[PDB]
RNA sequence: GGCAGGCUUAGAACCCGGGAUCCCCGAAUGGGGCUUCCUGCCGGGGCCGAAUAGGCCCCGGCGCCCCGUAAGGGGCGGGAACGCGGGGAAAGGAAACAUCUUAGUACCCGCAGGAAGGGAAGCCAACAGGGACCCCCUGAGUAGGGGCGACCGAAAGGGGGAUAGCCCAAACCAAAUCCUCGCGGGACAACCGUGGGGAGAUGUGGGGCUUGGGCCCGGGCAACCGCCGGCGGGCGGUAGCCGAAGUGGGCUGGAAUGCCCCGCCGUAGAGGGUGAUAGCCCCGUAGGCGAAACCGCCCGUGGCGGAGUCCCGGGGUCCCGGAGUACCUCGGCUUAGUUUUGCCGGGGGAACGCGCCGGCCACUGGCCGGCAAGGCUAAGCACGUCCCGAGUCCGAUAGCGCACUAGUA
RNA sequence: UCGUUGCGGGUCCGCUUACCCGCCGCAAGGCGGGGACAGCGGCAGGCGGGCUGUUCGGCUGGGGCGGCACA
């Protein structure tokens, strides 16, 4: 069994130092270095890499240590690499009319802010949620009837 | 280029008393075109062609044939008659 | 090739709309127990020719020889099912393949030996 | 989920022509077929009033806790003579209930052996009540596909899946075949009534004492 | 008119063909079933909007 | 090399009803720059070739300039083009990389057998 | 569902795959088009004719804008819905109404794909740590916006689906490069040799991509990175084939599938037909087998190219690191974004890694986090012309407007 | 008023290449006049039913005028 990292779940000022673990994206750059690898060595053997992580956690550690040593011993298969196994780039047409450029990103605002952020972005979000009937929308003035009705009842 | 014959009262006569046979061919056909297909298939010469499209949307053309061929007999060649 | 569907619908439409090298299947009848012994096979589609007999109807018991197929009507004219009617000529019954029994085989055409062989098989 | 066509009845080209005219002023057609009426619910070709939607919940939610505890009522139920002949089996010739069969009746793989064992355990006149009892239901069913209404007769209870017992048993009338962890109450009480004919076989028995606890 | 162009007469002609009823042997064939045809028309009632 | 009028686009002032808020002309402005409108012009100018990039060159008073970067993908001179390829698209049998991978962590295996296993146990 | 005459056992009909034909208009594209038809020039051919004149007819070429040295190539139109960019209301609500909402909606213009868009930290956090992106559940009608009214309304975080990372420019080298064509070789390929032409010092190519790099030195291959899709095999799709057991005795009946009695199969009692209600008459079902041809996917193998570009160790403090951009101001649209969202227009307008950007008003200091203004990226998510399946759906005034020679008259 | 707006000489005078206007010319460009004004874009003030959206309360010996018996 290919082992998961475990990461720190951040501890944020509202949580008041309650700490959880995660699953973390991928093994840290200094958890590799303790067993001997580096991010292509590990990517060709299919563990998932974080390069851009900082941590370094001794259980991380232990497993990939533990794995390794089935693997190297061969009472484990290791997984397909973890690279790219396809290349498929479409042919792109109209691009300034689609607004593709960096003019039309610009203006876009993806430049500036994110995507989930932009304005078009949250256009269509509030469309779809309009549409599907989805979970506040299914609902106009939601919040002005639970207001009402929360002065009604707690006065 | 030639769809069939017009053996009609009007077309008998015709053949009979000017030496003229009446078909009826594709609407794009022309005079010329009517002409040579008529001397080509029939070994006839074409004094003249008339040409008309009906109110059903054919073509038919009254060939007038020279002097030395007769309508009646090359009909009865072909067994049209 | 015929609905594998539970719906009624759609098997009614496809048994209607089969085209004919499916509905050559629906003329399937049972032969004679001395023909299964001879033959091999249980089934056989009916073809013109052939000897059956009638095992329902008003000419139930009644065995004579395949006149004409319809494919379309999914129908058989049997020699000795007949009638007469107002003018006085003589009209077949249809009846359908699967209310005769086949007693004997018209097998003087080839590819119905190849067929007799993969159900055999 | 049922409904209708979402524009059904409200598609055409109609319109109120107001009063003056001596007609009712409910929707027409506004072109050559003018005076018809149309788009209301007591219109010919109009609309539907309250059709049914897609988005209605159908389905009643039951908790868990609670779905496990009727479970275990039903199984309960299985084991009494009164509640089975009161849903309406034949039980006179059974044993006794609990009706418990060894672990080796699993290895059965033919419909014939599992015959022979329901004839030899009693059970084979409920089978033969359900085959009897089969009809043609009456109504819009026929149409649909719903044209057979066929009785329930024993639900068989065996420990894992893939026993050749299931396949032994499965093409008989109103019989209905399960592991003992796929146990539940559309098997356990047809009708939503307690008390169905089951055969239980040891192993299962063995098994079901840690499942819906 | 008198001075028709090509394109409507050929219109026209379409029109004269299609407008008849079917014939008996296809109402014999169909038993009774198909009596009438849509292109069936009269000059004086539906008009042409050739 | 494309020369636009510069300003705030063309606003038309509404001839039918409107709320007041909605009756205004001046300093009403797209939400498309003069950069996208000139990249735009330039692929309508030279049709089949795609827009790549575009850069502001100068301005006068009623002018503004900009200079257009086209490619055109059917030449082969650009398909290969390791830049060009992200707009004139790009395939890759997936046999290819599935088997140099493969090939790769084999070998890698084998290595680290030899390399890394002694070190991990001890 | 008629009357004839034919085709077919020399293998038809029918079904599937591959081809041939394919009128005129139509993006319609030689030019016109108030009639889906008419007509021009050039080249070849035919006919009338004494003719080689003249005339008529047939066939082919001739649209605009572009790329390319040329050869040659590209765009145009359509598609039920979905996707991307832009322009953009009112009715109604607010119990009047203008800010507001409705709504960035209806609708319009433009542009793609089988999905699109997004995507690889000038991030989020708060001194503890996460770690590209999209979509789903939640956070949550919370913060916040708002005649603070109606009403509008996140994000971080957590749980899942899925998983993927790279390139261009520059530093440094300086034509070592790429395209096309002829010939010879080379799985019909890539590529190799050779010769001509085109691009290219206004820089082709090498190198480089945060685990920054360039630059210098040392050691080692498990180097690394690309090109072609030939050969073999497997699987699936586009027709099909096989598949158990009563047509038993009597009754009623025009006719039984019904009733009484008696047998049988069941991995098959899903369902339909047959002269009334059929597990065993038939089609089917459980289950199994199958393609000359076309198509798709997976596996093994095979051919070739590069400037060592790969891995590890040390040195450095020299070089590179994206502009009308960041930023300021005015007007406007938008946004939860509020002295604080994004963008467009007018005006002003940086720095450079000893630098620059962010941490909910601004500045200062500390601390923390990063490197904008270049490009790409599978999977996981939308839709329904279409194909398959299902149904506590309707059952001919119902259900789609259309169960029918209905988008028809 | 900001920009377009440049070049000289001492806020003012001059110049032309900008820009504008007309003529000739297919075009290329030439001629003449004006000239950093005008025109044009942004911002700001004034006039502005030319055009857009609305509001024009209630009680009431029917409505209106009146009154406020509207606090
Ligand atoms: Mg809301
Ligand atoms: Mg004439
Ligand atoms: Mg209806
Ligand atoms: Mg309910
Ligand atoms: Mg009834
Ligand atoms: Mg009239
Ligand atoms: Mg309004
Ligand atoms: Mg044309
Ligand atoms: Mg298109
Ligand atoms: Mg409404
Ligand atoms: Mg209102
Ligand atoms: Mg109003
Ligand atoms: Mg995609
Ligand atoms: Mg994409
Ligand atoms: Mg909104
Ligand atoms: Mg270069
Ligand atoms: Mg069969
Ligand atoms: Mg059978
Ligand atoms: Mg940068
Ligand atoms: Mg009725
Ligand atoms: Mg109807
Ligand atoms: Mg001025
Ligand atoms: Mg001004
Ligand atoms: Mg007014
Ligand atoms: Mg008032
Ligand atoms: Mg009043
Ligand atoms: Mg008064």
């Amino acid at each position: 069994m290919i082992p998961k990292p475990v990461v720190q779940v951040p501890r944020s000022i509202k949580s008041g130092g309650v700490t959880k673990w995660k699953e973390g994206r991928g093994f840290s750059l200094g958890e590799l270095k303790e067993v001997g690898l580096n991010a292509e060595q590990a990517r060709l053997l299919g563990l998932p890499v974080d390069t851009r992580r900082d941590s370094v956690w001794p259980q991380n550690v232990e497993a990939l240590r533990k794995w390794l040593i089935e693997v190297l011993e061969g009472k484990a298969t290791p997984p397909e690499p973890t690279l790219p196994k396809v290349v498929k780039v479409k042919r792109k047409r109209g691009r300034a009319f689609r607004g593709l450029t960096s003019a039309g990103r610009r203006s876009r605002g993806l430049i500036s802010t994110r995507f989930r952020e932009t304005h078009n972005y949250k256009f269509k979000k509030k469309a779809k949620e309009r549409r599907l009937k989805k979970r506040h929308e299914a609902t106009k003035g939601l919040g002005n009837v639970l207001r009402i009705s929360r002065i009604i009842n707690e006065s | 280029m030639i769809k069939r014959f017009v053996i009609t009262e009007k077309a008998l006569r015709l053949a009979e008393r000017e030496n003229k046979i009446t078909i009826i061919v594709e609407r794009t056909a022309t005079k010329k075109q009517i002409a040579d297909e008529v001397q080509r298939l029939y070994n006839v010469k074409v004094e003249k062609v008339n040409t008309l499209i009906t109110p059903r949307g054919e073509k038919k053309a009254y060939v007038k044939l020279a002097e030395g061929y007769s309508a009646m007999d090359l009909l009865t060649k072909l067994g049209v008659l | 090739p015929f609905t594998a569907s539970a719906q009624p619908r759609k098997q009614r439409l496809s048994l209607y709309a089969a085209p004919l090298h499916l509905r050559r299947k629906l003329l399937n009848a049972k032969l004679s127990p001395e023909l299964q012994k001879k033959l091999g096979v249980k089934r056989l589609p009916v073809r013109r020719g052939d000897t059956v007999l009638i095992m329902r109807g008003d000419f139930k018991g009644v065995t004579g020889k395949v006149v004409k197929v319809d494919l379309k009507r999914v129908r058989i004219f049997v020699e000795g099912a007949t009638r007469t009617n107002s003018r006085g000529q003589t009209v077949y019954y249809p009846i359908h393949p699967s209310k005769v029994m086949i007693v004997d085989v018209d097998l003087s055409d080839k590819a119905r030996q190849k067929l007799i062989e993969r159900r055999k098989r | 989920p049922k409904g209708v066509y979402e524009g059904a009845g409200k598609e055409h080209s109609c319109e109120s022509f107001g009063v003056g005219l001596g007609i009712a002023r409910i929707p027409r057609y506004k072109g050559h077929l003018w005076p018809r009426g149309c788009f209301a619910p007591n219109t010919r070709g109009g609309r539907r009033a309250h059709p049914p939607r897609p988005e209605k919940k159908l389905h009643e939610e039951i908790n868990w806790k609670e779905k496990n505890l009727a479970i275990r009522s039903a199984i309960a139920a299985t084991a009494y003579k009164s509640w089975v002949a009161a849903r309406g089996h034949m039980v006179e010739k059974v044993p006794s209930l609990p009706l418990v069969v060894s672990g080796d009746a699993e290895k059965i793989a033919k419909a014939k052996e599992a015959k022979k064992l329901f004839e030899v355990l009693g059970l084979w006149p409920d089978v033969e009540r359900a085959a009897e009892g089969v009809k043609i239901r009456a109504g819009k069913g026929k149409m649909r596909g719903r044209r057979y209404k066929e009785p329930k007769s024993v639900l068989v209870v065996v420990s894992e899946l893939d026993v050749p017992l299931i396949g032994a048993v499965r093409n008989f009338p109103g019989v209905d075949v399960v592991p003992v962890s796929h146990l539940n109450m559309l098997v356990l009480a047809p009708g939503g009534v307690p008390g169905r004919l089951t055969l239980w076989t040891a192993t299962a028995v063995e098994r079901l004492k840690g499942l819906f606890l | 008119a008198r001075n028709k162009p090509l394109g409507k007469k050929l219109r026209l002609a379409a029109a004269l063909n299609s407008n008849r009823n079917p014939p008996l042997w296809v109402i014999a064939k169909t038993k009774r079933r198909v009596t009438r045809s849509p292109a069936r028309r009269h000059w004086r009632r539906q008009k042409l909007k050739a | 090399r494309v020369r636009l009028i510069r300003g705030p686009f063309n606003r038309r002032r509404p001839d039918s009803g409107r709320r007041p808020k909605r009756m205004g002309v001046y300093g009403i402005t797209a939400w498309k720059s003069w950069r996208q409108v000139a990249e735009e012009r330039a692929a309508r100018k030279f049709p089949g070739l795609e827009v790549l990039n575009s850069y502001w060159v100068a301005d006068d008073g009623i002018y503004r300039y900009f200079e257009v970067i086209l490619i055109d993908c059917n030449q082969p001179t650009i398909q290969r083009d390791p830049l060009y390829s992200g707009i004139c698209g790009r395939e890759v049998p997936r046999r290819r990389l599935a088997r140099r991978l493969r090939e790769r962590q084999r070998k890698l295996i084998e290595h680290l057998k030899k390399t890394l296993l002694p070190k991990l146990k001890g």
